[PDB]
RNA sequence: UUAACCAUUGAGGCCUAAAAGCAGCCACCAAUAAAGAAGCGUUCAAGCUCAACAUAAAUCAAAAUUCCAUAAUUUA
């Protein structure tokens, strides 16, 4: 859902010596907002994804002027964000009748001024729909994020047994009682830090950006994870999360979240989360403000324990904002 | 477009006539 | 799928390669591991006797052939539809 | 399978079915620097020589400080000869660095 | 190799030039493989940036080298709308060489030939020399008694009523600006 | 199938054959090698 | 490195054991690709070389498909 | 030759095939068609040539098998195709499995068939004189055989 | 484009025509011509001197049959068989052959088979060579020479007692 | 002319942790009966496995009213 376009804009036809004239302008890009289910016909369907536009045509005996050359569009789903190559955001086709400008039709040569000819403006220009899905799933590698949205739904998630799996997130939409379906997307598990973009990287944090709440897995089994020998803690994941989640972005903290325990069936893991209790809330043996929602539950996915509670938690949560 | 049986052999005929009147022709 | 596989032909008797090859073939060790069930053996002698091969399967079906008239594909072909059963 | 290259993350298969601390311990037992060809095999484990890429370049390296290393590759490239694992390094030697 | 082992660039501004057989650039100088031209045609610009294009992107500067056999367009063209260089069935339009085999660069130089504007095939040296040495073979062996030049010549038949001046040079091997191999 | 002037093999696994009166290439692995003449 | 130049060198096993443990004699003193146009024919390494010409010439040809 | 039989026990047995008649007339022929002077002298009419490289079901042998040279392999197989669709051999018939049965259409007469009936397309367009659209009968690989004709046999009708 | 020929200029090409000779004889059905003098690569040269060598330093060779297993594989049984000091010879038997067909053994043709690896030592330890086979379960052994008397498995294994 | 087979390390280094025949660039590499790294795989190594060993054989020539003589391969 994030593709790429390239497009060329049409070239200026050449003037007509001795009082001749003007060329037209050439044709330029305009991205054309429509019904949202085009993106699935742009990407698939027209495969070339070179949008080119007719150049002006040329000036002629009698001194005509050019055609003013022929434009060419580009219909794109509705809340669609128009970006550069380079990733700087153009604009948005967020309501419809937004056209815009994406590439510069070629300027109409004139044989009077400076430039008998020019040459249109061609580009790469990034079209993408990242993931708006009402919340979506943060958590570290072998959290059990795939294994909760594959109970909720029926999605067949890929179970991530290793690290760097389940690149693709995957959107789950959750049905209610209400008739109320609410999207929850996976992603798969992130490495601390990564605002160097190491391992997997933020690129695909752009997705959660898009989501307009977080949801946190925190896997029991996780605390004192020794890894090569890192033995992050639960109450460490957390901080590091918070931590890693601001440097990315300063809004994504601040955006509303919610807390889900995992892998709370063992005996040992329902001692640890009473120390889940104790870890965060009231101060604790501390190893910047950081953020607690407190939406948290505790429930175990392999059992399938406790996630009808988690449910509702949710979607008051949505409905409030 | 070929060129007949009738007319290739009929030639030749006339390339071998032709032929001896160039020897008769040089003593 | 194969219970057992046993092979049996007398070395110096320059009488039938085909038994030979078809004991090399077995002997790649790559189908040996896909049919795991079957333990392979090789015995050799001095007698007289034609070089045969005795496949043993847990239905009690028996297929045996000599190599004398058989070409090493047709043994393996005759094998491999036996196998399907 | 061996992972040859010049611990349960590193070996989750062995806990379907160690090496993290024999790693350490082993990088006691070898040069802290110098990289090794980890014969952990796929489950048999060993390890022997290390290898010539950093050596060259902590030395550039003269006939008797490469000889001498020769005898830890004779220590445990298995072929007997030992003058053939002297051009091996050493054909290794050049293209390194 | 030579340094400029890459095809150089060709500048686009400085009846009878393609209707007989070539006098000129007819062997090889330098190079093992080069395109001969089977017939008479007119090479344009485009058809030499064609061949600078595509053979100096394949050719391996450590072990392959090109050099042109053709001048650069010269002759004038009116509806001086552009050049035109002159070809003549037989010519060498572009030579290659190195510590290659012929197979090697077969497939370019063929590809390279056929968007050629006339009829051409790609030869190395031995092709060139079996080409006329079987030409001469079945000059020698010719079961026929009656040859082209002999008939022309002697005017056998009152043919020469028929006949263009230049045929009896030509001796039927070339009609037009086409050549006719077999035609002995 | 795409019925174009000359044939080539696009891969090891295609193969050639002579049916009902004209030839084709056929690949089992990718059917995108397909062409008739 | 001025130890390593001395009898301090990387080459002897600088394990823990080891720690850098020199003189010719204390290493073998017998010890102490090639050109095809040296190499002899019938001799082993001739055909090793000449063959991996030959597979580079396979390859030279292979290379290009 | 060789007979694999089925009892599960199966053995191949071998039993003695008729050998060559001896004293070719011209020995030292490479070739078995060179050896007897057949080069130029056999059509798709003599079945008792071909039938001797025709497997019991109509197939050809191997050209290994026979020994034939690459260019007499050729002739000898096209002719074979062309005596099977002339209903010269019809005891060399497929092994039609025993769920199926002949077309059972009435079958046309046929001889010197060049290709497959199955597959040539009618010519709907004919042309005139000299652009007749021509009708092949007989096969190419046989124009040297001898001729006792004034001039060459009319491949195109 | 082409231009039409007067149908006189045309009949002169027409009879004009190259005309090949024939032969009466095709040179294919002829008798093939006598063979071209070969030569032998120094390679062979060397592989018939290394089978010499190999039968006269080793006193006992035997056949046991190859099974093309993995070099490495490979190098681990030779590995065992090195500790015991028993060497493996391969060698293109087509040149093997002149040798089996006059030297002091030829009998062992049958014996030698294709694909079929060698065995080669100073010293009879037949019992262990047996041991060595063991190690391979379906790895046969098809006969061969010991101490320069040929003998067959069922022979050589009485005779490793 | 492919036959049906077989594929042996110190990861060669360095610029991308480190780059494996093989990200990239330069060496153009290792013993052996015998193998350089060919596609390609690989974050790089997963390795699917080409050439070796080891086995057997192997470039051309006659669209628009309604199809339009009929037919025909061998007698000197
Ligand atoms: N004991 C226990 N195991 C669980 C629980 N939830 C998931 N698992 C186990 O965790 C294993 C590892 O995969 P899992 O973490 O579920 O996949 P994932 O959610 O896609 N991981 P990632 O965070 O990397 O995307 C699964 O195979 C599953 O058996 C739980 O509540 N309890
Ligand atoms: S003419 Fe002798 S092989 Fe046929
Ligand atoms: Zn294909």
């Amino acid at each position: 859902d994030n593709l790429r376009i390239f497009t060329k804009g049409g070239s200026g036809g050449m003037g007509y010596p001795r009082l001749g004239g003007e060329g037209g302008r050439g044709g330029d890009v305009w991205v054309v907002a429509h019904k949202n289910m085009t993106l699935k016909q742009l990407k698939n369907k027209y495969p070339q994804k070179r949008f080119v536009a007719g150049g002006g045509a040329n000036s002629r005996v009698s001194a005509l002027q050019g055609s003013k050359g022929k434009d060419c569009e580009v219909p794109a789903p509705v809340g669609i964000s128009v970006t550069d190559e380079n990733g700087q955001v153009l604009g948005e086709l967020n309501k419809e009748e937004d056209r815009v400008l994406v590439a510069k039709g070629g300027l109409g040569g004139k044989l009077h001024t400076n430039f008998l000819p020019l040459k249109g403006q061609k580009r790469i220009v990034h079209l993408d729909l990242k993931v708006i899905a009402d919340v979506g799933l943060v958590g570290f590698p072998n959290a059990g994020k795939s294994s909760l949205l594959s109970r909720v739904s029926h999605a067949t998630p890929v179970i991530a047994d290793y690290a760097f799996t389940t690149l693709r997130p995957e959107l789950g939409k959750i049905m209610y009682n209400d008739f109320k379906q609410i999207s929850v997307a996976d992603l798969p598990g992130l490495i601390e830090g990564a605002h160097m973009n190491k391992g997997m990287g933020h690129k695909f944090l752009k997705h959660l950006e898009r989501t307009r709440q977080l949801l946190f897995v925190v896997d029991i089994s996780g605390f004192q994870l020794s890894s090569v020998t890192p033995y992050r803690t639960a109450f460490e994941t957390i901080i590091l999360l918070t931590k890693e989640l601001e440097l990315y972005k300063e809004e994504l903290q601040t955006k509303p979240a919610l807390l889900a325990i995992n892998k709370m069936d063992l005996p040992d893991a329902q001692v640890k989360l009473q120390e889940l209790m104790k870890q965060l809330l009231s101060p604790e043996d501390f190893l910047e403000k950081a953020l607690e929602f407190q939406h948290i539950v505790p429930i175990s996915t392999v059992t399938g324990e406790g996630i009808a509670e988690l449910k509702s938690c949710i979607r008051k949560a949505l409905d409030e904002q | 477009r070929t060129v007949s049986f009738q007319a290739k052999e009929s030639m030749i005929r006339r390339l071998e006539v032709e032929a001896e009147n160039h020897y008769w022709l040089s003593m | 799928p194969v219970k057992l596989v046993r092979v049996q032909f007398c070395p110096f008797e320059k009488n039938v390669e085909s038994t030979r090859t078809f004991l090399q073939t077995v002997s790649s060790e790559k189908v040996r591991a896909t049919n795991l069930n079957c333990s392979v053996i090789a015995d050799v002698r001095h007698d007289g006797s034609e070089p045969c091969v005795d496949v043993l399967f847990g239905d009690g079906y028996r297929l045996i052939m000599r190599g004398a008239h058989l070409t090493t594909q047709e043994m393996l072909s005759a094998l491999a539809s036996h196998i399907r059963d | 399978g061996v992972i040859r290259s010049i611990g349960p993350p590193l070996g989750p298969i062995l806990g379907q079915r160690q090496f993290c601390k024999e790693f350490n311990e082993k990088t006691k037992d070898i040069k802290e620097g110098i990289p090794l060809p980890t014969k952990i095999f796929i489950f048999e484990l060993k390890i022997g020589q290390p290898t010539v890429s950093y050596f060259l370049k902590a030395a550039l390296v003269s006939l008797k400080h490469v000889y001498e290393i020769a005898c830890v590759k004779a220590k445990d490239m298995q072929d007997v000869p030992l003058s053939s694992v002297v051009r091996s390094i050493i054909g290794s030697a050049r293209s390194l660095g | 190799i030579p340094e400029r082992s890459k095809l150089k660039f060709v500048e686009r501004v400085p009846l009878k030039d393609i209707r007989g057989p070539s006098t000129e650039a007819t062997d090889f100088t330098e190079g093992n493989f080069a395109i001969l031209a089977l017939g008479g045609g007119y090479l344009h610009w485009g058809h030499f940036e064609m061949m600078r294009l595509t053979i100096n992107r394949f050719m391996d500067p450590k072990n392959m080298f090109a050099i042109w056999r053709v001048p650069a367009p010269f002759k004038p063209i009116t509806r001086i709308d552009h050049y035109v260089t002159p070809v003549k069935t037989g010519c060498l339009v572009v030579e290659m060489g190195g510590r290659c085999e012929f197979e090697e660069v077969k497939g370019i130089l063929n590809q390279v030939a056929h968007k050629l504007p006339f009829p051409a095939k790609a030869v190395s040296r031995k092709t060139l020399e079996r080409m006329h040495q079987n030409q001469r073979e079945r000059e020698l062996n010719n079961q026929n008694p009656w040859t082209f030049e002999h008939i022309a010549t002697a005017n056998m038949f009152g043919i020469r009523k028929f006949l263009s001046p230049y045929d009896l040079t030509q001796k039927g091997r070339y009609w037009g600006k086409f050549y006719m191999p077999k035609r002995v | 199938f795409k019925t174009k002037g000359v044939i080539k093999k696009r891969c090891k696994d295609c193969y050639k054959v002579k049916r009902r009166g004209r030839w084709f290439i056929l690949c089992k692995t990718n059917p995108k090698h397909k062409q008739r003449q | 490195d001025p130890t390593q130049l001395t009898t301090h060198a990387m080459g002897v096993n600088i394990y823990k054991e080891g720690q850098d443990v020199k003189a010719d004699s204390e290493y073998p003193t017998w010890l102490f690709p090639k050109k095809l146009e040296e190499l002899e024919p019938e001799s082993r390494e001739y055909w090793r070389l000449l063959r991996k010409q030959n597979i580079w010439r396979h390859n030279r040809l292979s290379k290009n498909k | 030759l060789r007979e694999v039989v089925k009892i599960t026990v199966i053995e191949g047995r071998i039993t003695e095939t008729p050998k060559a008649t001896p004293d070719p007339p011209n020995p030292s022929g490479q070739c078995p068609i060179c050896r007897w002077n057949l080069k130029h002298k056999y059509t798709y009419e003599d079945v008792l040539l071909l039938s001797q490289f025709i497997r019991p079901y109509g197939g050809m042998l191997p050209r290994r098998v026979t020994g034939l040279c690459r260019e007499e392999h050729r002739k000898i197989e096209e002719c074979v195709k062309m005596a099977h669709r002339a209903g010269l051999l019809p005891n060399h018939r497929p092994q039609l499995p025993e769920g199926c049965l002949p077309k059972d259409k009435p079958k046309l007469n046929r001889y010197l068939t060049r290709w497959a009936p199955k597959s040539v397309k009618p010519i709907y367009k004919k042309g005139h004189r000299w652009n007749k659209v021509g009708m092949a009968v007989g096969s190419p690989l046989l124009k040297d055989n001898v001729c006792y004709s004034r001039r060459p046999l009319k491949m195109m009708h | 484009h082409w231009r039409v020929m007067h149908f006189q200029r045309q009949k002169l090409m027409a009879i004009t025509e190259y005309i090949p000779p024939k032969p009466a004889i095709n040179p294919r059905c002829l008798p093939p011509p006598p063979k071209p003098p070969k030569e032998e690569s120094g390679l062979v040269r060397l592989l018939r001197q290394d089978i010499v060598a190999v039968f006269r330093d080793n006193r006992m060779i035997a056949v046991c049959q190859n099974v093309a297993l993995s070099a490495e594989d490979k190098l681990l049984l030779r590995h065992q068989l090195r500790k015991h000091k028993i060497f493996i010879k391969v060698f293109p038997s087509q040149v093997l052959k002149p040798f089996l067909e006059n030297s002091k053994y030829r009998n062992l043709l049958p014996l030698f088979v294709g694909h079929n690896l060698l065995l080669v030592s100073e010293e009879p330890k037949v019992k262990e060579m047996v041991r060595v086979l063991k190690s391979v379960p379906f790895l046969p052994l098809l006969g061969g020479c010991v101490d320069d008397t040929i003998l067959s498995r069922q022979g050589l294994v009485d005779y490793a007692k």
